[PDB]
């Protein structure tokens, strides 16, 4: 939303602590992969 | 910075100290609490 009002391109640079705000989205991003294995060898049961 | 070092809250904008009591802190025996000058302190002069 904060992109959609401003698209200047070193706004990124100058926004309010967005490093560990993409590390940890990341980082959960990761987890959930985790927690999506077992589905993931459901479907893989399913179609050979 | 220049003009002497100084505090800056990490990753965020607005740091807020939420001081939870404040007619407990302890007299000495003329009236005069140091918890509550310091906080005039900060609160007058910006600084310590």
């Amino acid at each position: 939303t904060d992109i959609k009002k401003d698209n200047r391109v070193t706004t990124l640079t100058t926004h309010a602590g967005i490093r560990n705000s993409l590390l940890t989205i990341l980082d959960q991003l990761q987890r959930c992969q985790r927690s999506l294995n077992e589905f993931l060898e459901e479907k893989r049961s399913a179609f050979p | 910075t220049n003009t002497g070092r100084v505090y800056r809250p990490k990753d965020c904008e607005r740091l807020v100290l939420y001081l939870k009591d404040i007619n407990l802190p302890k007299l000495d025996k003329w009236g005069t609490s140091t918890l509550v000058a310091f906080l005039q302190q900060v609160l007058t002069y910006q600084g310590f």
